[PDB]
């Protein structure tokens, strides 16, 4: 969790609003949707997704690594949905695809809620 | 001050949709003080009456108009009547003022909320619902009234309004949203609907609580919620169904056939249940919901198909079928029946949306007669419409 942290300072993120402002209300979403949503990429990608938590669980992070460019989810018990790039973000379809599966991720975590 | 605090509880009351007792508050109050300024006394009958107008208007028995007027005038009255001979202190003034002409906001706009349920009313009868329509006239009437009784004392009544209001916006953009086959939005929308739900039975739950300790241990009946919250729950559930039924293919995609069964038997109604069992029942070849891609073969795709996947070879059959009794179908009544002998193919279709459309093939000759198949379409029909909710709205 450290060095993901120390790695996220050096890197550029760009927050999932910002693409596509139709992304923005999952930025509204309750914390026990943000796990819900974290455990069905977890599930739906167990090998490009990687998860850090705090000793106290307070703090828990979820990473879908495309390997430049990858998805964090970063949710704080005690949220956020951010696309993290090593370089400056480009002023390309990899990430695009990336993020799509995430939204489809996201899209069907939310359906379930409710039915 | 003594006149904060009673329109404080009486607002705290009215909030918690216990009008009979913020009613009664404000009698007692205004009895108590007979002395006091005509100001504070005008503003109490006008909060008693505001209260009563809340009931009704809860109740949904209008489906109202004289009785906001006469609030508003009253409102407008109090404002207006800026008497010193009262002995009131003058911010005590200026604030009855200021509640008064929040009040007069909050009546109008409960007043043009009321005007739009009995268009809805009205239009229920319609054989299709304009939702677009309805949602930009909710919208337009949210922005004219927004933040006009933003005050603190008027804030669970405003609480307890836009959380209502967004949540029929809530229904009805989904209800647009399942006629243009959106998934996402559909969702987002029923989501935001349901939690508001859940926050107005929040609040009504924590009224039945306080009626409960006050009336001890005895086995009081609970406080049934309004019919207003009642109608927008039969919405939404109607509204949840509907996409479930339209959405059934994706949602299964992610699960097993098992779990989809059972999810599906929850919504009310069961559409895909029912298409089964009416599939079983009368051995139909094949049950499709294809929605109509024009404008947005693979120009009418079959968004669900029952109980396997959509027969390419009646695809053109009932494509012809479609075009030539574009009329009929445009009714959204009349239900069209070919016979194929090429095929030996019975097609019935039927029309419930304007970009939807129910076909039920057999591979046998079935007399157009048949008054099962017809009358199984028009309830199907009827259900994806949804009119009786808004009729009983």
């Amino acid at each position: 969790l450290a060095e993901l942290e120390e790695l996220l300072e050096a890197v550029h993120a760009k927050s999932i609003g910002d693409i596509d402002p139709q992304l923005d209300c999952f930025l509204s979403m309750t914390v026990s949707w943000y796990q819900s949503l974290i455990k069905v990429l977890l599930s739906r990608f167990p090998q490009s997704c990687r998860h850090f938590q705090s000793p106290d669980l307070g703090t828990q992070y979820l990473v879908v690594l495309n390997t430049d460019c990858f998805v964090l989810v970063f949710l704080d018990s005690h949220t956020s949905l951010t696309v993290v790039f090593r370089e400056p973000f480009p002023v390309l379809v990899s990430t695009y695809h990336h993020l799509e599966s995430v939204i489809n991720t996201a899209c069907f975590t939310l359906w379930t809620r409710l039915l | 001050p003594v006149e904060q605090a009673v329109l404080e509880t009486f607002f705290s009351h009215l909030g918690i949709f216990s009008y009979d007792k913020a009613k009664d508050n404000v009698e007692k109050e205004r009895e108590a003080n007979k002395s006091a300024g005509g100001s504070w006394l005008s503003l109490l009958a006008a909060l008693a009456h505001l209260a009563a107008a809340e009931k009704v208007y809860h109740s949904l028995t209008y489906l109202i108009r004289t009785i906001y007027t006469s609030l508003h005038n009253e409102l407008k009255k109090v404002v207006t009547g800026r008497g010193a001979l009262g002995g009131t202190a003058p911010h005590v003034e200026e604030l009855l003022s200021h509640l008064s002409e929040q009040l007069c906001f909050f009546v109008q706009a409960r007043m043009e909320i009321a005007d739009f349920y009995e268009k809805m009313y009205t239009l229920s009868t319609q054989k299709f619902i304009n939702a677009e329509e309805l949602v930009g006239l909710l919208d337009a009437i949210m922005k004219k009234y927004s933040s006009r009784f933003h005050h603190p004392i008027l804030s669970p009544l405003e609480s307890s309004f836009q959380l209502e209001v967004d949540v029929l916006c809530h229904l009805l953009k989904a209800q647009a949203q399942v006629s243009e086959w959106k998934f996402l939005p559909s969702l987002v929308n029923l989501h935001s609907a349901h939690t508001k739900l859940q926050t107005w039975g929040q609040i009504f739950e924590k009224q039945r609580e306080t009626k409960k300790h006050l009336f001890g241990g005895q086995s009081q009946k609970a406080v049934q919620p309004p019919h207003l919250f009642l109608w927008l729950m039969k919405l939404k559930n109607m509204l949840l169904a509907k996409f479930s039924f339209y959405f059934h293919e994706a949602l299964s995609r992610q699960t097993t056939a098992s779990e989809m069964k059972t999810l599906t038997a929850k919504a009310n109604p069961d559409f895909f249940g029912k298409i089964s069992s009416f599939i079983r029942k009368y051995d139909a070849a094949n049950v499709s919901l294809i929605f109509d891609n024009r404008g947005s073969v693979d120009q009418y795709p079959a968004v669900v198909s029952l109980p396997s996947d959509r027969p390419v070879m009646h695809w053109p059959n009932v494509i012809m079928i479609m075009t030539d009794r574009t009329s009929d179908l445009n009714s959204l009544e009349k239900v069209v029946h070919f016979y194929d002998d090429k095929v030996q193919s019975t097609y019935f279709l039927t029309r419930p949306e304007p970009h939807f459309t129910i076909v039920i093939i057999f591979e046998s000759k079935k007399s157009e007669r048949d008054s099962h198949f017809i009358s199984f379409l028009n309830e199907v029909s009827l259900a994806l419409k949804n009119p009786k909710v808004f009729a009983s709205l």
